[PDB]
RNA sequence: AUGUUU
RNA sequence: GGUGAAAUUCUUGGAUUUAUUGAAGACUAACUACUGCGAAAGCAUUUGCCAAGGACGUUUUCAUUAAUCAAGAACGAAAGUUAGGGGAUCGAAGAUGAUCAGAUACCGUCGUAGUCUUAACCAUAAACUAUGCCGACUAGGGAUCGGGUGGUGUUUUUUUAAUGACCCACUCGGCACCUUACGAGAAAUCAAAGUCUUUGGGUUCUGGGGGGAGUAUGGUCGCAAGGCUGAAACUUAAAGGAAUUG
């Protein structure tokens, strides 16, 4: 599933966890996607769908928290966003919408 | 080319009810009851006095102008006997033998989906 | 008598045995 | 010692079974211990059938049947006889009479 | 102060002037901090939110309920209370609720609740423990606390004052039509003593 | 170590007021000084004011609550209806 | 010493549109009066009549058919479709041991503006073959069935008015669509619409009311 | 329906 | 109304009955079976979510990781306890009507706690199959539940075929059943209660005539009711099990 592939590219892939990196990632370019936790504030989540479209990246909205973003992304703290810089060996990039 | 009533016989056991109504239920004609009929404090349900209290009725339905009757028979139902009583068939034969017409007999006992835990105790009554 | 009555009443017996022995200190 | 081979009941592999109350006297017996009876009547028994055939405004009216099915505790199946005591042989023998 | 419940601060715009008009509502169980709340005949089934009676479907848990449109909140006010919308009669509009004391109210369908259930909830499950936690709830109440019991009193300062043990003398329920200085103890009682069964007479 | 067997928070009590009155105070009062989960940040800051008001530390979002709990199953249920009669309004 | 039937005048019951056959019988009331009008005592009474005795075909002894007096219009009861239930006779004789009994129940609102309870019922069956004794479902087969049920019901209804609704259950139409889509997972003889139940009437409409 | 002891 | 018959009771404030609605709580009839799941207690309306589980299939993986288990833990019908909610029905208590010689019992009418639910206790039942668990072997047979395999198979349409349902045969696992027992038992009966004087596959628990007595005491657990552990003095020639005839 999306935590299949979540721990996948964690393993695999390349990324970057937390706003500001995601951020940065997506005014570079170099963001293929962002997941966004579901307790993400308001604010904060237009203005990354602000960044996202004009970068041309993906946004996947994750159901759970940044607690349960976190556990998915097997870190130990909360993470509100994750921007995925290389997918690696995971069909995250493909499968999703 | 009939003018029907509903002839709703409740029969228990130590009463039978003959009850006969229009065809909604809303106006009742002449509803007589088996106990009406006989001062025995135990003869209420016997088939003599079901017959007598439906003759009873019939007779004033019949002028007031009810010609057939559906009927629907009931017992007691709830939780307590689901069988009918003893009066009932001697009500509908009274009803029937009278000169009153028969149409769509029913049986309206009421059967609960498993409700309303029986009176009696688990032991039930001990006789 | 009944076992389970037999109980019953050395259940009770039981009982005022406790109250009676918690009575004194 | 042990009357019925199995046991006064039918629950092997149950455990526990839920009760029904006795329809004569209302005691509460387990219902794979029950005496159950299906009773399918006409609604006029023998007698009255000719004269409500006659009485009836429908030609071939085809009267209805009551259905009711009857659990008895045992001691109410036994006293009203629609058990009976029967031989230590004829005890083994479960088809219906 | 003195109210179980809190209160929340709601800021709304003024229609017809440019400025701010501040509302002390009492807050329901959920409300924050930051959130929108809509009040009106067009606003959402959501928590917090102002709705008339009529406007919410039958089983709606409201607060701050109006008695009459325009009241601006008389029902369901204290911590943990609210009511129930058992139904409407759209013809003479009116809606039926059930109130915190398990009475039955026909309300117009003007008038306007909060809802939700109000905050606080639970605050009399946990014991006083204390005259000096009593004496502080009371302090910024109303000076209702202590009470002296009548029976202590003298004959001069209560009905049930004077003889040589501490006792009544005569009933306790007391007529409805008694005059003041003689509705001491339990008035227009329809009974008495520890009460046993299934409230909600009809 | 283990200070106290069982009257927990209610030790400062001592022996007064009644075992079974210092029982139901120490359940509340554990509910009420206990440490609750933001549900705007995430973060298991959120602690009471006052009776029915609960502010978290980070974030400094409070929200109205129960006056011992956050959430009381009453106000749960009530959600849960709102949020069914809303869905059966909206469809 | 009073004899209340003095005072009370019939009614013709012209109670259906569309059924088979306007006339169902006579009712009789109190005469009008100042304090209580006989326009008043009726206009909510609910006759029970059978589909057999509304068809003129006997093959509809079963599915009584309650229908509510709409409007009281110069001795003629204009009445509209209330709910319909099967006898209790039929149903016990569908309700055999041996056999898995299916039940479905739908909550759904017609095409215009109506909301009715639809309780469907089936029975597993055995095959020309079975030597078994009982053909149980297997309580998968039982989900899908019911599933399949729930979906026909509620295509049937929200695509109907309640006039259609009623057109439809007369040939039984809906009972042989649950029996052509299950008959691919159990052979379900006894397929039938046990009741219908009106839940909610919308605002009276007397325009629509006046058909018949 | 009930009828106590040996 | 209620009963075998009555009475208490309600009733021209219209009782009971009938019809249209509403509210409350409980329960899940019929389908329901010598059928299913679960360690047991238990579990029977639909649908959605959440994890779990046996059996089957497997030319998948590890390789002895296992069996039974003092001490120690989890669950544990009903009743009962504490604090809320709920309290329709039935209903320990209590009040009453009748019988009786007495009947604050059976029967009848009410009816509190309870019955329902949340959060905590309680840890007991003829908690039974009165049959510990694991392993091997020793008759026959037909049903049935779940999985699998095969068929010139019947039936359902998609367009070859396929599944779905059904039949036949086999197979693994399960609830059981019928006959016969080489065998076992005191017998009733038992495919285990057999493979025991031809006595030993492994392991845990329990009993030593009947009472006193599951009492006293101590300890321990419980808010309490009580639970677990548990004597002795003394007393007695029987108590008991199965079966036979009256
Ligand atoms: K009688
Ligand atoms: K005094
Ligand atoms: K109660
Ligand atoms: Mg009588
Ligand atoms: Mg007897
Ligand atoms: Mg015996
Ligand atoms: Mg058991
Ligand atoms: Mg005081
Ligand atoms: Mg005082
Ligand atoms: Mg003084
Ligand atoms: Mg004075
Ligand atoms: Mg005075
Ligand atoms: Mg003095
Ligand atoms: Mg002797
Ligand atoms: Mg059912
Ligand atoms: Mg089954
Ligand atoms: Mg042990
Ligand atoms: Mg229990
Ligand atoms: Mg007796
Ligand atoms: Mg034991
Ligand atoms: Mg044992
Ligand atoms: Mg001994
Ligand atoms: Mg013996
Ligand atoms: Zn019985
Ligand atoms: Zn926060």
């Amino acid at each position: 599933s999306i935590n299949q592939k979540l721990a996948l590219v964690i393993k695999s892939g390349k990324y970057t966890l937390g706003y500001k990196s995601t951020v940065k990632s997506l005014r570079q370019g170099k963001s293929k996607l962002i997941i966004i936790a579901a307790n993400t504030p308001v604010l904060r989540k237009s203005e990354l769908e602000y960044y996202a479209m004009l970068s041309k990246t993906k946004v996947y909205y994750f159901q759970g928290g940044n607690n349960e973003l976190g556990t998915a992304v097997g870190k130990l703290f909360r993470v509100g966003v994750v921007s995925i810089l290389e997918a690696g060996d995971s069909d995250i990039l493909t499968t999703l919408a | 080319s009939q003018v029907f009533g509903v002839a709703r016989i409740y029969a228990s056991f130590n009463d039978t009810f003959v009850h006969v109504t229009d065809l909604s239920g809303k106006e009742t004609i002449a509803r007589v009851t088996g106990g009406m009929k006989v001062k025995a404090d135990r003869d209420e349900s016997s088939p003599y006095a079901a017959m007598l209290a439906a003759q009873d009725v019939a007779a004033k339905c019949k002028e007031v102008g009810i010609t057939a009757v559906h009927v629907k028979i009931r017992a007691t139902g709830g939780t307590r006997t689901k069988t009918p009583g003893p009066g009932g068939q001697a009500a509908l034969r009274a009803l029937a033998r009278s000169g009153l017409r028969i149409g769509r007999i029913e049986d309206v006992t009421p059967v609960p989906s498993d409700s309303t835990r029986k009176k009696g105790g688990r032991r039930g009554r001990r006789l | 008598m009944r076992a389970k009555w037999r109980k019953k009443r050395t259940r009770r017996l039981k009982r005022k045995r406790r109250k009676v022995r918690a009575r004194s200190k | 010692p042990k009357k019925r081979a199995s046991n006064g009941r039918n629950k092997k592999g149950r455990g526990h079974v839920k009760p029904v109350r006795c329809v004569n006297c209302s005691k509460s017996i387990p219902k794979d211990k029950a005496i159950k009876r299906m009773a399918i009547r006409n609604i006029v028994e023998a007698a009255a059938v000719r004269d409500l055939s006659e009485a009836s405004v429908y030609p071939e009216y085809a009267l209805p049947k009551t259905y009711n099915k009857l659990h008895y505790c045992v001691s109410c199946a036994i006293h009203a006889r629609i058990v009976r005591v029967r031989s230590r042989e004829d005890r083994k023998n479960r088809a219906p009479p | 102060s003195g109210r179980g419940a809190p209160l929340a601060k709601v800021v709304f715009r003024d229609p017809y002037k440019y400025r701010l008009r501040e509302e002390i509502f009492i807050a329901n169980e959920g409300v924050h901090t930051g959130q929108f709340i809509y009040a009106g005949k067009k606003a959402s089934l959501n928590v917090g939110n102002v709705l008339p009676l009529g406007s919410v479907p039958e089983g709606t848990i409201v607060s701050n309920v109006e008695e009459k449109p325009g009241d601006r909140g008389a029902l369901a006010r204290a911590s943990g209370n609210y009511v129930i919308i058992i139904g409407h009669n759209p013809d003479e509009n009116k809606t039926r609720v059930r109130l915190p004391s398990g009475a039955k109210k026909v309300i117009s369908s003007d008038a306007r609740g909060v809802i939700g259930v109000i905050a606080g909830g639970g605050r009399v499950d946990k014991p006083l423990l204390k005259a000096g936690r009593a004496f502080h709830k009371y302090r910024l109440k109303r000076n209702s606390w202590p009470k002296t019991r009548g029976v202590a009193m003298n004959p001069v300062d209560h009905p049930h004052g004077g003889g040589n043990h501490q006792h009544i003398g005569k009933a306790s329920t007391i007529s409805r039509g008694a005059v003041s200085g003689q509705k001491a103890g339990l008035i227009a009682a329809r009974r008495t003593g520890l009460l046993r069964g299934s409230q909600k007479t009809q | 170590a283990k200070r106290t067997k069982k009257v927990g928070i209610t030790g400062k009590y001592g022996v007064r007021y009644g075992s079974s009155l210092r029982r139901q105070v120490k359940k509340l009062e554990i509910q009420q000084h206990a440490r609750y989960d933001c549900s705007f940040c995430g973060k298991k800051t959120v602690k009471r004011g006052a009776a029915g008001i609960w502010t978290c530390s980070c974030c400094k979002k409070t929200v109205a609550g129960g006056a011992y709990t956050v959430s009381t199953a009453a106000a749960a249920t009530v959600r849960s209806t709102i949020r069914r009669l809303r869905e059966m309004v909206e469809a | 010493v009073v004899d209340p039937f003095t005072r009370k005048e019939w009614f013709d019951i012209k109670a259906p549109s569309t059924f088979e056959n306007r006339n169902v019988g006579k009712t009789l009331v109190n005469k009008s009066t100042g304090l209580k009008s006989a326009s008043d005592a009726l206009k909510g009474r609910v006759v029970e009549v059978c589909l057999a005795d509304l068809q003129g075909s006997e093959d509809h002894s079963f599915r009584k058919i309650k229908l509510r007096v709409d409007e009281v219009q110069g001795k003629n009861l204009l009445t509209n479709f209330h709910g319909m239930d099967f006898t209790t006779d039929k149903l016990r004789s569908m309700v055999r041991k041996w056999q898995t009994l299916i039940e479905a129940n739908v909550t759904v609102k017609t095409s215009d503006d109506y909301v009715l309870r639809i309780f469907a019922i089936a029975f597993t069956r055995k095959q020309a073959n079975q030597v078994k004794r009982h053909s149980y479902a297997q309580s998968s087969h039982i989900r899908a069935i019911r599933k399949v049920i729930s979906e026909i019901l509620t295509k049937e209804v929200q695509g109907s008015t309640l006039a259609q609704l009623t057109s439809k259950l007369i040939p039984e139409v809906i009972n042989k669509e649950i029996e052509n889509a299950t008959k691919d997972i159990f052979p379900l003889q006894n397929i039938h619409v046990r009741k219908v139940k009106l839940l909610k009437q919308p605002k009276f409409d007397v325009g629509a009311l006046m058909a018949l």
